[PDB]
């Protein structure tokens, strides 16, 4: 299949309580590989999967490292936001930031990424091109000029095309076992009846790896899009992930409904139907 | 600016009375970041409950998945008790094997 | 693997 590696900050202000709390998580795909925390007993980065503890000493000091010196950077930008936007410094405030890799089976770069986010709210991207930014407002265009006059975008750049792809290979190697493999939903449609005559199809997946899938309800054969009930892709707790979609039916009606699959540890695409 | 949290409470397994598994707190699409979450036995307070690592989507929501370990039986009322700075009162959600 | 030190706002 195809891969990504992704970082995620979170530095959050919280006067009078504190320094702003800095949270930095790594994901393989739909895997959580590593975290660091500042509010940890001791800061530092920490595995949470097995493939990536033999990783060498100088790894956890040199990533230690950058989370520590991100921790002060992030901080200085809440404060930046601060005078940017002319808010007080009484409120609490979020700054955000995904970057990160994707890559083809082959193993090679087909997208990296580096944006930030203010309060939820977009502020600056990188763009798909890897050498210019987009700017969400007045301030994020100061940001903007920064960034350019010292090259960032270039450094981006040399990071997501070099060094993202080269860890990314090397992680989906020793994580063999478990990224590189797909489980499949276990499916199954379940019968609510619910005035004498309504009832609740609803169609289960369970125990699928990764979290990408398609589940859709047809009626004749037919899209039911605006019919069907969709909760969002859920984690089981054991790396798996859990979703269904419903529709209401009229009694006696159960059979002109089937529901459809998709999901890439799936040979084929899934239809199945309510059985006695 | 603020986003109010979707809320799953569901089991890590399907449900059987008398196996023990893991009962599930999702909470995801929400903003601000900081927000209460509590499982609930017969309407009492379940204690030492773990949370995963705070991340967020696409969007830039955040997501949390708070559990413990359970072994649900016939009697035994089970919830999610959920608070968020967009909420003027805390939200209740119940356990429903078959949801 | 990280990239180096992140830069200001």
């Amino acid at each position: 299949g195809s891969h990504s590696m992704r970082y995620f900050y979170t530095a959050m202000s919280r006067p009078g309580r504190g320094e702003p709390r800095f949270i930095t998580v790594g994901y393989v795909d739909d895997t959580l590989f590593v975290r660091f925390d500042s509010d940890a007993t001791s800061p530092r980065k920490e595995p949470r999967a097995p493939w990536i503890e033999q990783e060498g000493p100088e790894y956890w000091d040199r990533e230690t490292q950058i989370s520590k010196t991100n921790t002060q950077t992030y901080r200085e930008n809440l404060r930046t936001a601060l005078r940017y936007y002319n808010q007080s410094e009484a409120g609490s405030h979020i700054i955000q930031r995904m970057y990160g890799c994707d890559v083809g089976p082959d193993g090679r770069l087909l997208r990296g990424y580096d944006q930030d986010a203010y309060d939820g709210k977009d502020y600056i991207a990188l763009n798909e091109d890897l050498s210019s930014w987009t700017a969400a407002d007045t301030a994020a265009q100061i940001t903007q000029r920064k960034w350019e006059a010292a090259r960032v975008a270039e450094q981006d750049r040399a990071y997501l095309e070099g060094l993202c792809v080269e860890s990314l290979r090397r992680y989906l190697e020793n994580g063999k076992e478990t990224l590189q493999r797909a489980d499949p939903p276990k499916t199954h449609v379940t019968h609510h009846p619910i005035s004498d005559h309504e009832v609740t199809l609803r169609c289960w997946a369970l125990g699928f790896y990764p979290a990408e899938i398609t589940l859709t309800w047809q009626r004749d054969g037919e899209d039911q899009t605006q019919d069907t009930e969709l909760v969002e892709t859920r984690p089981a707790g054991d790396r798996t992930f859990q979703k269904w979609a419903a529709v209401v039916v009229p009694s006696g009606e159960e059979q002109r409904y089937t529901c459809h699959v998709q999901h890439e540890g799936l040979p084929k695409p899934l239809t199945l139907r309510w059985e006695p | 600016i603020q986003r109010t949290p979707k809320i799953q409470v569901y089991s890590r397994h399907p449900a059987e009375n008398g196996k023990s598994n893991f009962l599930n707190c999702y909470v995801s699409g929400f903003h601000p970041s900081d927000i209460e979450v509590d499982l609930l036995k017969n309407g009492e307070r379940i204690e030492k409950v773990e949370h995963s690592d705070l991340s967020f989507s696409k969007d830039w929501s955040f997501y949390l998945l708070y559990y413990t370990e359970f072994t649900p039986t016939e009697k035994d009322e089970y919830a999610c008790r959920v608070n968020h700075v967009t909420l003027s009162q805390p939200k209740i959600v119940k356990w429903d094997r078959d949801m | 693997e990280e990239a180096g030190a992140a830069f200001s706002f």
